[PDB]
Parts: structure tokens; C-alpha cells; sequence
């Protein structure tokens, strides 16, 4: 009796570095939120 | 229909079911009453000649040849009572059966007719409302762990109690509502 | 033609400046008034057309489609009133805005006198439908459904645009009157074959043609009720209208280019009909029946005879009304039961008798019982096909039988038998639903009295 | 139709009438509560025949699972009453 | 009550005003195409004593 | 015999009300239409065909027979 | 595993509301009885009384712009004339050959 809306599991497919992950890309990580890399 | 079924039929039940089926089909073959009486007495004599036998193996060898002989001569058009599952009026009145809950959706101008009926109906509703809360716990404690083993239900054991799951059996529509 | 277009545009500010509790009333009243105004287009001539201006013209092929389009809007509003109760005022106004924009685009598309203008509005009809499907649809499949409904369509219509501009660089005009009066034969050539395919495939994919029909069940089962109504009643007929218009420049290539599609239709109508025999969803069954009827319309248009065109017009109108009614009945069951599975709610004739009468009349009309206009169109198409080839009767005959079967199947599973015991929330039918069914079914039986109105320009 | 509304007394009277025409059981010994195997010394085949005579008398069939556990005239009357919805 | 029900029902004039404006718009278009009025070979006619144009 | 029993059935109020309302509105507009058509037929209509008198050019609505169509 | 087995904070699915419960004579248009009654009235009046009856009557009495009876009269006059003068009713040629210039083949 309720319209379906996206949930966390549905929202997680767009959270990767790219769409359609592969073996080569599997180790890629999204950029930081503020787009800053620690100086190390 | 009313009785809960078991896990299997014993040998005696199978024999009795064959006896009833064979007598019914013999009656369907022998239309006249005196002929049926004669051949039914003959079939009874044929049936109990092995009544006293003791071993299971041959007693099961019988009732197998008996089923084969019945299926060979089973009268492909046997007599069926009109209300029986194969009869000419099996589900004839099924379209006139209306559930009780439909009366809850009547207009107040409709319920204004028949005030006594609806007062009694309200009494029944409140009785059901209390009895249900009692029945749930009664069934919860009376059930073996792991779930029911047979779909048979217990009676009421206290004084003011009602048999669990009674509403939809007591409030059957009718056999011939209209 | 602006006497119809301007009030339809004025529907938008009227909707947006309305009170929060008066949107449905005002929209319904003014849509009914616009339908009454559009009724005057039915006065057609045996001569050329009603050429109002350089931009818009009306024909006895366009007039019934315009009347159906204007009549469908109040029914869609009534059908949408129920399930949109708990929605905010702004979103309800947006829904009504989408419906109005769809009606405006359809109105203009039918009356456009230019092929390019027709293409632009024919594509503009996509955006409101896509928004309606993917925003107010219920299940999660709607998104996928929308994608299908989009790309199929575009995959057919991008070549057409190319062909269109090519034609205008060769003939010098895309005006339909000039195109008709200056028609020239198409020689048998590979370039001409591909031009034919480009001009035909966009309209084939929206009928839909068998084998290109996969988008339709998805879109129709995933759409809200108003979306299903407009998709089945009007948007399918855009391909038929386009093919009727564009076949004038495709001769005599159609004499042999039509063979692959004709087969795909004549066999296809069998398959889809048989598919209706084994279906567990009501909306899916109704959509597949729509596919079968539109296959018959495709055959009629490809045969290219006067009786074929008359039958195709009549069948388009009749199917629009009938499929809209069937979708409304299925939705009135769904809003009570929330399942959309045929065998869940059973024996409903005992609980809802008048709705059972509506079900019977809708099933009889879909079954093409004479003298309904459904049967008029079907019989004219069948006679034209018999003249085309006497063997066709076999396939046609088979379809008829199968159709009746599944129609009555749908009537027997849901209405007859014993009621489901545990379903105790089936309330009496509202006046709104009964009025919706009556307003669907009375125009059909009225139209059977004056069939010349829906027989097209070749009457 | 025009079928008279049979009552519990009519059902009991007809059941006893059919049982008294069964020459295997003595009409003096039997009563409404007289058991079949123990009180009257009958067999299982005799019980099947009694059920069949009841079915022929009342025009409807009793399923075997229910019929196999009807061991008194009183329970036969109760079964027929419950099946046919008899008030009094 | 006038000047109060207006603030709620002024909306009901929009569609009829649109209809009248659309009719007026249609009339304007007709004037532009009068290039062959009373000039067709089929309906070529001599004017009446108090007639300026055959149609409007 | 006072063996009258209650018949359980769904409500007929809403179906009956809808039918009454639909009949009322249809008749409300259609009875005056039928009366007007009858009066026009009895007292006015059915023009008869005639030749066009020479020098006279008829109006476009003078080529039709029924008064309502005219 | 001390997780709550709750994926997020979400409202429960509400139960559907019966329009007849709070308002018998509900007509199924709106939860407000007055707005509902007037929606019923306007729908019935503008759908059945106005469009369905008056529009049907208008369509029934549409004037003969398709010119069926005109064609009947013309055909009657032509048949009368041709039977009177012995002409063979319809002619096989739609255009008289005197105005067609065929191309000489000279093959
Ligand atoms: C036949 C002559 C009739 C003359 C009298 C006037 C007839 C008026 C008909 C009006 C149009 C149909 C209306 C449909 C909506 C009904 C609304 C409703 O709920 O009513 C409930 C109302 C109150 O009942 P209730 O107590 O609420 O019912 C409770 C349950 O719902 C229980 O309800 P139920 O079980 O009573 O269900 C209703 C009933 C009846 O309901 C219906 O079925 C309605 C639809 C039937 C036709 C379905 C489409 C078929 C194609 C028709 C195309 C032609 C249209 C003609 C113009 C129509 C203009 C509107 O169901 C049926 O009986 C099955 C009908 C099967 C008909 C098969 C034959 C059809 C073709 C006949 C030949 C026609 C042309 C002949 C040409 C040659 C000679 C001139 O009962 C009725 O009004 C029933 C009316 C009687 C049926 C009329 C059937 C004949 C008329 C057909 C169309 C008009 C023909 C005109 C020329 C006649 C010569
Ligand atoms: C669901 C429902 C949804 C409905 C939706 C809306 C409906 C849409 C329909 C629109 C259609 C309107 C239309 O076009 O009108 C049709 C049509 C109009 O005709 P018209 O082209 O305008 O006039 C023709 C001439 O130009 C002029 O003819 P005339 O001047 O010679 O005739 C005189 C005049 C009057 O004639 C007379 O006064 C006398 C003639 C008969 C009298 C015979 C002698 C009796 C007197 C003798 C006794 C008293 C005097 C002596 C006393 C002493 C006795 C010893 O005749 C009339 O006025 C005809 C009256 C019919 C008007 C019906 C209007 C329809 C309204 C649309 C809405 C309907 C809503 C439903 C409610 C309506 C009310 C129920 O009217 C009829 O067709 C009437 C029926 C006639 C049929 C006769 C029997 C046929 C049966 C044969 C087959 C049998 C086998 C089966
Ligand atoms: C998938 C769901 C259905 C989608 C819709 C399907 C409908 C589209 C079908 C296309 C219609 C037919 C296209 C061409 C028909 C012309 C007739 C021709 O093909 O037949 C012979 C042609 O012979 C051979 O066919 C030559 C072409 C062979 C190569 C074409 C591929 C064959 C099968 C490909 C099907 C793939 C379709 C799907 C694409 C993704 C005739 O011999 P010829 O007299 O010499 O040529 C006459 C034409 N002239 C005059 C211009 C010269
Ligand atoms: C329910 C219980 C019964 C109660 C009712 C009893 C009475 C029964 C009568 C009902 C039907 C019986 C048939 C009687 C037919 C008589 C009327 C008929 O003759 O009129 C027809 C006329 O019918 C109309 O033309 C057809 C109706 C118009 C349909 C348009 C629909 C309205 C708009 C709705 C929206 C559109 C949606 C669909 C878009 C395509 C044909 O007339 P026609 O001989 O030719 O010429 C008329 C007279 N002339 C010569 C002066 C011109
Ligand atoms: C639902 C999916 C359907 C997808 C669309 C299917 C239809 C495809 C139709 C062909 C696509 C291109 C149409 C061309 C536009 C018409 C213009 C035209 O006809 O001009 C021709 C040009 O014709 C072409 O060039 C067409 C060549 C094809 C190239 C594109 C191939 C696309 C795929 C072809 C096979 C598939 C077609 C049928 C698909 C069936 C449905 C799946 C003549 O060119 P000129 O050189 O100026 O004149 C010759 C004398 N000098
Ligand atoms: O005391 P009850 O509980 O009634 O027990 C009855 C009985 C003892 C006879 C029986 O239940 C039982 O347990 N018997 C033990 C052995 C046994 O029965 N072995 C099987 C014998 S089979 C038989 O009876 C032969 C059948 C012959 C009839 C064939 C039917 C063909 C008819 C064709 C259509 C007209």
C-alpha cells in the first residue's frame, strides 16, 4: 500500500569509484569528500 | 470433511473403503433392489471368507488383486448423490453463500431494518473478542514443542472458555442460504 | 483549431491557482467542457479536409482521435483521484500538469499539417509519460520500464527524422497536402528500401509490432492507472495515424516491402493471444490483448485498401475505449486487494454485482460481439484480408476463437466460483468507480448507432 | 423444493426406524446410546452397511473418514443434524 | 457574498476566456488567406448589390 | 409458519443509489430534449425541395432539410 | 553481534483508510463530505447531462456536409437522363479519350 522508494542497498550501487566494477578496478577507491589527500 | 486426517490409512480402513466402493458400484450395476440384495449378500460372503486370516503379507496380496478386479469392472458411470462431489448439484448453491463480515459494510439505513438481528450480532462480536485472547494462549500452551503433529484442535477445558478457532466454523453461511 | 488549444493551455493556470481542495472538481469540469467543444470537429466533408490555417488541419481520421483524446482526460482524473489522496498539493498539481501537457501535445500532433511538426510533437508526448511512469509508479520495476519505453521509441524515431529532412531536400516540402498532391512512385532500389524502412520503423515500434513489443507489457503493468489508460487508448494509435499518413509516398514499394511485417503480424496475433491464455497478471493480460488488436490494425494498414482503412480506424477507436475500461476495472480490484494477481480475489460477482455487470460488458466488447464497433472494424479488416488472400481467413479465424477464450477466462477467474475466505476488506463500489465505468461504456454503444463517424476519410 | 423442515426428532425417529429393520440387532436391546461393537456385538462391515443404509435413507453421502467413527445412533443423528443445519 | 467568493471562484473564468480568445484567434488567421475569395472557378460569383465579400 | 430467516447479502444501497443518480441526470437533460424535438417536428420542420428561383442565390444553411440541422 | 538489525529509521507502512467508516454516503470522491458531494454532482451533471446527451443530440443532427443526399439526387438525374436517351448508363472511360495524347510507339 506504499510506493517503493530506494533504500540503502539500492543506494549503494552508485557509491563506488565507477559503475560496473571489474577485477582491475576493484581496488579503486572514491576520492576524499573534501578532495584533499593527506600530505603523508 | 469434519474429521482431521491421519498420516496414513491402516489395512482395515483400506479394506472397508474397498467394501463400500464395491457395494456402491454393484448397486449401480444392479438397478433393482432384490437383485442388489442378492449380489450384495454374495459379495459380503466373498469378502469375509478371508476375515480371520492372520499374516499380513498375503492379506496385502489380497486387496491388491481385489483393487485390480474392481478397476476392471467398476461401472464407468456410477450413481452419485446429487450433492456429492460428482453429483448434478454439487456446488449449485455456492453462489448464494455470503460471508458474515459483509454485514459490517451495510448502510445505516439498511441496518435500521432488522435491529434485533444486529444487536445479537454485536453480542456475538464481543464474545468473539474476549474468547480470542483466551484461545491464543490456550493453543500456545497446549501445543507440543516443534509445532503441531496433527491438524486436530482441542476443546475448551475451563468454564467460561470456548473451543479455540471456533468463529469461522460456528458462523458458516448455511447449506441452503437462499 | 485554437478554440480547443487555448482552453487546454488555460487548464494549467487554472490548476495552479486553484484551491487545495478544489483541483479535481475544476479540472474535471473544464476538461468535460473542452471535450464538448471538441465534439464540433466531427462535422466533416467528403471533400479534402478542414484546413483551418497553414499549421493545423482536421480530417475524419483526425477528428475521432481528437475527440477520444479530449474525452480521456476527465476519466483519467477520476481514476487518479483515489490513489493520490495522501499526496501533497504541489505534487498533485504536478500530476495534473503532466496530464494536461500530454493532452496538449496529442491534440497538436493529430492536427499538425507538417511532417516535421508532427515528429516534434510525436516525440514531445514522451516526456510527460516517462515522468508519470517513473515518478508515480508503484513497484521498483518502473524505472526499468521507463527506460524501455524510452529507448525502443527513440531507436525507431531517430532514423525517421533523418529520412524526413532528406525528403524535404528532394521534394522541397513536408506539408501533407503538397506531399499528397505531388506524390511520385518509389522505384525498387536499395536506397529506396532503406528510406522505406526509416519511414516505417518508428511507427511500427509504437503500435507495437510483434517482436518489437517488449516495452509495452513492462510500461503498462508498471504505470499508474492514468498512465495505463493514456498509453493503451491514445499513444498506441499514434503509430497507426503516422503509418496511415506516410504510406502515400511509399508506393509501389509497399507492395513487396510489407511482406515481413504482415507475416510478423498475422502469426504474431496468434502468439500474443495464446500468451493471454497463460497469464497470472491482469494488467499483463490486457496489455497482450492490446498487442493482438494492434497487430490486426497493422495488417489493415499494410493491405492499403479502402475497407482496410475503414476497419483500422474503427478498430483503433473501439480498442482505445475497451482497453481503457478493462484497465480501470483491474485497477478498481487492485486498490482493494493490492496484489494484481488474477487468482487471489475470486468470486467477486457475489460481493460486487454491478461491477460484475461492468466486467461482463467490457469482456463482451473486447470479444467483438456484434453489432459493436469492435466487430465492425474486425470484420472490415478480415474482409479486406480475404480479398488480399483467401488463406488469411484461417489465421484470422483462429484469432477470433482464441480471443473469446481468454476474454471469458478473465471473466470467469475473477467473477465466478467461490469467494476467497480470508479476503474480508472488499468494500461496496463507490459512485466514482461506477460512473467511470458508465462513462467508458456508454460512448461505445452510442457510437454503434452512427458508425460513419469513426470509419475514417475513405467512407 | 417444497421440502418440509426436518427436525431433530424426525432424524432420530428415522435413524431408529432404519436400525429396527436391521434384523441383526434386537429391537428391544437397542437405544439411542447403544454402542455398535460393544453393546450390540456388531462388526466393522456391519457398521459400513449401517452407514450405507443411513445414506440411502437420507439421500446424501457421509464421507468415509467421518463415517468410520460414527459408533452410536446418537452420533449419527448429531452428524446428520450438523450437516443439514437443524435448529431443534 | 460578492467580493469574497470572487477570490475563490475567479479561476472559473480562465477556460471560457481562453475559448473566446481562441475563436477570435481563428478569425484573424482566416483574413490572411483571402487571396482567392470569390476567385475559384467553382464558386466564382457576381456580388449582390449590398455585398462586399462573399465570405468572412 | 414463522420460520422467517435472515438472508446474508452484500449491501445494495450504493449500487441502487448510483443507478438512481445516473437515471436522474440522464432523464433530467433528455426529457426536455425529446419534448423539444417532438414539438419542432410537429409544428415546424420538414422543408420541401424546390427549384432555385432565377437570380436568387441561397444561403449555405438553406441546402439542408431538417430544421435542427439548418 | 550487537547490531540492532534495523537498516535505518523508517516509518511503518500505514494501513489503508476506509472512506465509508468516517462517512457513510461517501461517494468515493473525497474525504470531505461537502467537497465529495459536489464533486459527484459536477461529474454527473457535466458528464451525463451535458456531454453524453446534448453532445449526442448535436452529433445526431449534424448537417449533411458529406453530401450523401446530394449525390443521390445527382445520380437519380443522371440515370433518368441516360435511360431516356438510350445512353449506356456509366461509361468505361472516366476521361474522354479526345483530350489524351498517347505516345506513338512505332515499334
Ligand atoms: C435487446 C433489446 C433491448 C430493448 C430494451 C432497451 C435495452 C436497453 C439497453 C441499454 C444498453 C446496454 C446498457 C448496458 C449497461 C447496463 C447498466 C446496468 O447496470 O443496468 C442494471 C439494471 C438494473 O439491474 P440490477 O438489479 O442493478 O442488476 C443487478 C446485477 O448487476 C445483475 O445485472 P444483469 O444480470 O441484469 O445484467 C444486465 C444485463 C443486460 O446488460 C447488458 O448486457 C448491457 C450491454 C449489452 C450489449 C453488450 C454490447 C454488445 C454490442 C451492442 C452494440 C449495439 C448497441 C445498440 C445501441 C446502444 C445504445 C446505448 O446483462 C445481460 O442480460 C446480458 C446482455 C447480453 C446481450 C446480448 C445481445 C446483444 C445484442 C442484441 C441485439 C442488439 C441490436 C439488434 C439489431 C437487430 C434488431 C434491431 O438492469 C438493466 O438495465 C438491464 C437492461 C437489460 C439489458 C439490455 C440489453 C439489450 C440492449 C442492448 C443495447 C441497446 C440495444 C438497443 C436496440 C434494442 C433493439
Ligand atoms: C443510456 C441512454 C443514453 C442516452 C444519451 C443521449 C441519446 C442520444 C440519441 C439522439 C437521437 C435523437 C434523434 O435523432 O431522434 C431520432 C428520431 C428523430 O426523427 P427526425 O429525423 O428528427 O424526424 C423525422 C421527420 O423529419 C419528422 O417526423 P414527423 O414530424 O412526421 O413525426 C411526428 C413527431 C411526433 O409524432 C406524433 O406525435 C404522432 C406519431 C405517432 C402517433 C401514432 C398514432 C397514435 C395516436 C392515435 C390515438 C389518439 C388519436 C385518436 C383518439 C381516439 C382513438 C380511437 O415525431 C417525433 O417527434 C419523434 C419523437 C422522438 C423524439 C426522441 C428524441 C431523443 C432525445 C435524445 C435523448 C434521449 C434521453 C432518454 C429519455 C427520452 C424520453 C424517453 O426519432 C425517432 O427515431 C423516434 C423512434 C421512431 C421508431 C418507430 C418504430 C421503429 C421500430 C422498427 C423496428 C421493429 C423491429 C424490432
Ligand atoms: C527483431 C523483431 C522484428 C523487427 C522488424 C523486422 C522487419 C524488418 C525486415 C526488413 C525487410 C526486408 C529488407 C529488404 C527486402 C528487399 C528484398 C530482397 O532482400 O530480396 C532479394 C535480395 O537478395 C538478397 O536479399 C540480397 C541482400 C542479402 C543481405 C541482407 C541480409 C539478409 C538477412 C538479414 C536480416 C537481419 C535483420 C535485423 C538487423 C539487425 C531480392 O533479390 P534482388 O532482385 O537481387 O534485389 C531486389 C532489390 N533491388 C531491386 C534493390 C536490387
Ligand atoms: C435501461 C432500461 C431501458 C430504458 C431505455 C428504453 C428505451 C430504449 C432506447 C435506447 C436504444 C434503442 C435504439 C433506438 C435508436 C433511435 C435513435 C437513432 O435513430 O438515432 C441515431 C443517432 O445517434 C447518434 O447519431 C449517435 C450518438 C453520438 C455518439 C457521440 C458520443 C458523445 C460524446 C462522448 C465522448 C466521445 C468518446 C468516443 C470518441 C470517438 C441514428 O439516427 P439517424 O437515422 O442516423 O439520423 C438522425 C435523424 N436525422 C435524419 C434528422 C439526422
Ligand atoms: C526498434 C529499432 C529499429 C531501428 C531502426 C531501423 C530502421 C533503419 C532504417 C535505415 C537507417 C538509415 C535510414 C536512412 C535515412 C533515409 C535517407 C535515404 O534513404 O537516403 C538514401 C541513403 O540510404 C542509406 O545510406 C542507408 C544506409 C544504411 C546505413 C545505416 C545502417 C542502419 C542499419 C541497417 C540495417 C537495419 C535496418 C532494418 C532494421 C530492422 C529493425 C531492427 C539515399 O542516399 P543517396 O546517396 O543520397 O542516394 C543514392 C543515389 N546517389
Ligand atoms: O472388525 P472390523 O474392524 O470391521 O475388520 C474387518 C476385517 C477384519 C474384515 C478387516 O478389516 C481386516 O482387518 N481383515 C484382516 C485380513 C484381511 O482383511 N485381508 C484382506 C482380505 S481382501 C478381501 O476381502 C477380498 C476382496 C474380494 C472383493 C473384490 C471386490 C471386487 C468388486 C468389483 C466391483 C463390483
Amino acid at each position: 500500500a506504499r510506493q517503493w522508494q530506494p533504500d540503502v542497498e539500492w543506494a549503494e550501487q552508485f557509491g563506488g569509484a565507477v559503475m560496473y566494477p571489474t577485477k582491475e578496478t576493484a581496488h579503486w577507491k572514491p576520492p576524499p569528500w573534501n578532495d584533499v589527500d593527506p600530505p603523508k | 470433511a469434519f474429521s482431521a486426517p491421519a498420516a496414513y490409512l491402516t489395512h482395515q480402513q483400506k479394506v472397508l473403503r474397498l467394501y463400500k466402493r464395491a457395494l456402491r458400484h454393484l448397486e449401480s450395476w444392479c438397478v433393482h433392489r432384490d437383485k442388489y440384495r442378492y449380489f450384495a449378500c454374495l459379495m459380503r460372503a466373498r469378502f469375509d471368507e478371508h476375515k480371520n486370516e492372520k499374516d499380513m503379507v498375503k492379506a496385502t496380496q489380497l486387496l491388491r488383486q481385489a483393487e485390480e478386479e474392481f478397476w476392471y469392472g467398476q461401472h464407468p458411470q456410477p450413481y452419485i448423490f446429487p450433492e456429492s462431489p460428482g453429483g448434478t448439484s454439487y456446488e449449485r448453491y455456492e453462489c448464494y453463500k455470503v460471508p458474515e463480515w459483509c454485514l459490517d459494510d451495510w448502510h445505516p439505513s439498511e441496518k435500521a431494518m432488522y435491529p434485533d438481528y444486529f444487536a445479537k450480532r454485536e453480542q456475538w462480536k464481543r464474545l468473539r473478542r474476549e474468547s480470542w485472547e483466551r484461545e491464543v494462549k490456550q493453543l500456545q500452551e497446549e501445543t507440543p514443542p516443534g509445532g503441531p503433529r496433527t491438524e486436530a484442535l482441542p476443546p475448551a477445558r475451563k468454564e467460561g472458555d470456548l473451543p479455540p478457532l471456533w468463529w469461522h466454523i460456528v458462523t458458516r453461511p448455511r447449506e441452503r442460504p437462499m | 483549431m485554437l478554440k480547443i488549444i487555448i482552453p487546454t493551455t488555460m487548464l494549467l493556470p487554472m490548476t495552479w491557482m486553484s484551491k487545495h481542495n478544489m483541483i479535481w472538481i475544476n479540472a474535471t469540469v473544464h476538461s468535460l467542457l473542452i471535450s464538448l467543444i471538441s465534439l464540433s470537429l466531427l462535422n466533416q466533408l467528403g471533400e479534402n479536409s478542414l484546413n483551418f490555417s497553414l499549421t493545423f488541419f482536421s480530417d475524419s481520421l483526425s477528428a475521432p482521435l481528437l475527440v477520444l483524446t479530449t474525452w480521456l482526460l476527465p476519466l483519467m482524473l477520476m481514476a487518479s483521484q483515489s490513489h493520490l489522496s495522501k499526496e501533497t498539493t504541489t505534487r498533485k498539481k504536478l500530476y495534473i500538469t503532466m496530464l494536461i501537457l500530454l493532452q496538449l501535445f496529442l491534440i497538436m500532433t493529430f492536427t499538425a499539417t507538417e511532417l516535421i511538426l508532427f515528429y516534434i510533437l510525436f516525440e514531445a508526448t514522451l516526456v510527460p509519460t516517462l515522468i508519470i511512469i517513473t515518478r508515480w509508479g508503484n513497484q521498483t520495476e518502473r524505472l526499468n520500464a521507463g527506460l524501455y519505453f524510452l529507448f525502443y521509441t527513440l531507436a525507431g524515431s531517430l532514423p525517421l527524422l533523418v529520412a524526413l529532412v532528406y525528403i524535404q531536400n528532394t521534394t522541397g516540402s513536408l506539408n501533407f497536402l503538397i506531399i499528397h498532391y505531388w506524390s511520385h512512385p518509389l522505384s525498387n532500389s536499395w536506397s529506396n528500401i532503406f528510406m522505406w524502412l526509416a519511414c516505417i520503423m518508428a511507427f511500427m515500434v509504437k503500435m507495437p509490432l510483434y517482436g518489437l513489443h517488449l516495452w509495452l507489457p513492462k510500461a503498462h503493468v508498471e504505470a499508474p492507472i492514468a498512465g495505463s489508460m493514456v498509453l493503451a487508448a491514445v499513444l498506441l494509435k499514434l503509430g497507426g495515424y503516422g503509418m496511415m499518413r506516410i504510406t502515400t509516398i511509399l508506393n509501389p514499394l509497399t507492395n513487396y516491402m510489407a511482406y515481413p511485417f504482415l507475416m510478423l503480424s498475422m502469426w504474431g496475433m496468434i502468439m500474443t493471444s495464446s500468451i493471454c491464455l497463460r497469464q497470472t497478471d491482469l494488467k499483463s493480460l490486457i496489455a497482450y490483448s492490446s498487442v493482438s488488436h494492434m497487430a490486426l490494425v497493422i495488417v489493415a494498414i499494410m493491405i492499403q485498401t479502402p475497407w482496410s482503412f475503414m476497419g483500422a480506424t474503427a478498430l483503433m477507436i473501439a480498442h482505445g475505449l475497451t482497453s481503457s475500461m478493462l484497465f480501470c476495472l483491474a485497477n478498481t480490484n487492485y486498490e482493494r486487494v493490492h496484489s494484481r494477481t488474477m487468482i487471489l480475489a475470486r468470486g467477486l460477482q457475489t460481493l460486487l454485482p454491478l461491477m460484475a455487470t461492468w466486467w461482463l460488458v467490457a469482456s463482451l466488447t473486447n470479444l467483438a460481439l456484434p453489432p459493436s464497433i469492435n466487430l465492425i472494424g474486425e470484420l472490415f479488416i478480415i474482409t479486406a484480408s480475404f480479398s488480399w488472400s483467401n488463406i488469411t481467413i484461417i489465421l484470422m479465424g483462429m484469432n477470433m476463437m482464441i480471443t473469446a477464450l481468454y476474454s471469458l477466462y478473465m471473466l470467469i477467474t475473477t467473477q465466478r466460483g467461490k469467494y476467497t475466505h480470508h479476503i474480508n476488506n472488499i468494500k461496496p463500489s463507490f459512485t466514482r468507480e461506477n460512473a467511470l465505468m458508465a462513462l467508458h461504456i456508454l460512448p461505445l454503444l452510442l457510437l454503434t448507432l452512427n458508425p460513419k463517424m469513426i470509419l475514417g476519410p475513405l467512407y | 423444493s417444497d421440502a418440509p423442515p426436518l427436525t431433530l426428532e424426525a432424524i432420530k425417529d428415522r435413524v431408529l426406524y432404519v436400525l429396527k429393520l436391521y434384523d441383526k440387532i434386537d429391537p428391544e436391546k437397542l437405544s439411542v446410546n447403544s454402542h455398535f461393537m460393544k453393546d450390540l456385538g456388531l462388526d466393522s462391515l456391519d457398521q459400513v452397511e449401517i452407514i450405507m443404509a443411513m445414506e440411502d435413507e437420507f439421500g446424501f453421502e457421509i464421507p468415509d473418514i467421518d463415517a468410520e467413527k460414527l459408533m452410536c445412533p446418537q452420533e449419527i443423528v448429531d452428524y446428520i443434524a450438523d450437516k443439514k443445519d437443524v435448529y431443534e | 457574498n460578492v467580493l469574497q467568493i470572487v477570490r475563490d471562484h475567479w479561476v472559473h473564468i480562465l477556460v471560457p476566456v481562453g475559448f473566446v480568445f481562441g475563436c477570435y484567434l481563428d478569425r484573424r488567421s482566416d483574413e490572411k488567406l483571402t487571396a482567392f475569395r470569390n476567385k475559384s472557378l467553382l464558386f466564382k460569383r457576381e456580388l449582390r448589390p449590398n455585398e462586399e465579400v462573399t465570405w468572412k | 409458519h414463522g420460520k422467517r430467516l435472515f438472508i446474508i447479502k452484500p449491501s445494495g444501497f450504493y449500487d441502487r443509489r448510483f443507478l438512481k443518480l445516473m437515471r436522474f441526470y440522464i432523464l433530467l437533460t433528455g426529457i426536455p430534449v425529446a419534448i423539444g424535438i417532438t414539438l419542432v417536428n410537429v409544428f415546424i420542420g420538414e422543408a420541401e425541395l424546390a427549384d432555385i428561383p432565377e437570380g436568387y442565390v441561397p444561403e449555405h444553411w438553406e441546402y439542408f432539410k431538417h430544421p435542427i440541422s439548418r | 553481534p550487537p547490531e540492532p538489525t534495523i537498516r535505518l529509521q523508517e516509518d511503518p507502512d500505514p494501513e489503508d483508510e476506509n472512506l465509508y467508516e468516517k462517512n457513510p454516503d461517501s461517494h468515493g470522491y473525497d474525504k470531505d463530505p461537502i467537497v465529495d458531494l459536489w464533486n459527484m454532482r459536477v461529474v454527473f451533471f457535466f458528464g451525463f447531462s451535458i456531454v453524453l446527451v446534448l453532445g449526442s443530440t448535436f452529433v445526431a443532427y449534424l448537417p449533411d456536409y458529406r453530401m450523401q443526399e446530394w449525390a443521390r439526387r445527382e445520380a437519380e438525374r443522371l440515370v433518368k437522363y441516360r435511360e431516356a436517351n438510350g445512353l449506356p448508363l456509366m461509361e468505361s472511360n472516366c476521361f474522354d479519350p479526345n483530350k489524351i495524347q498517347l505516345p506513338e510507339d512505332e515499334d
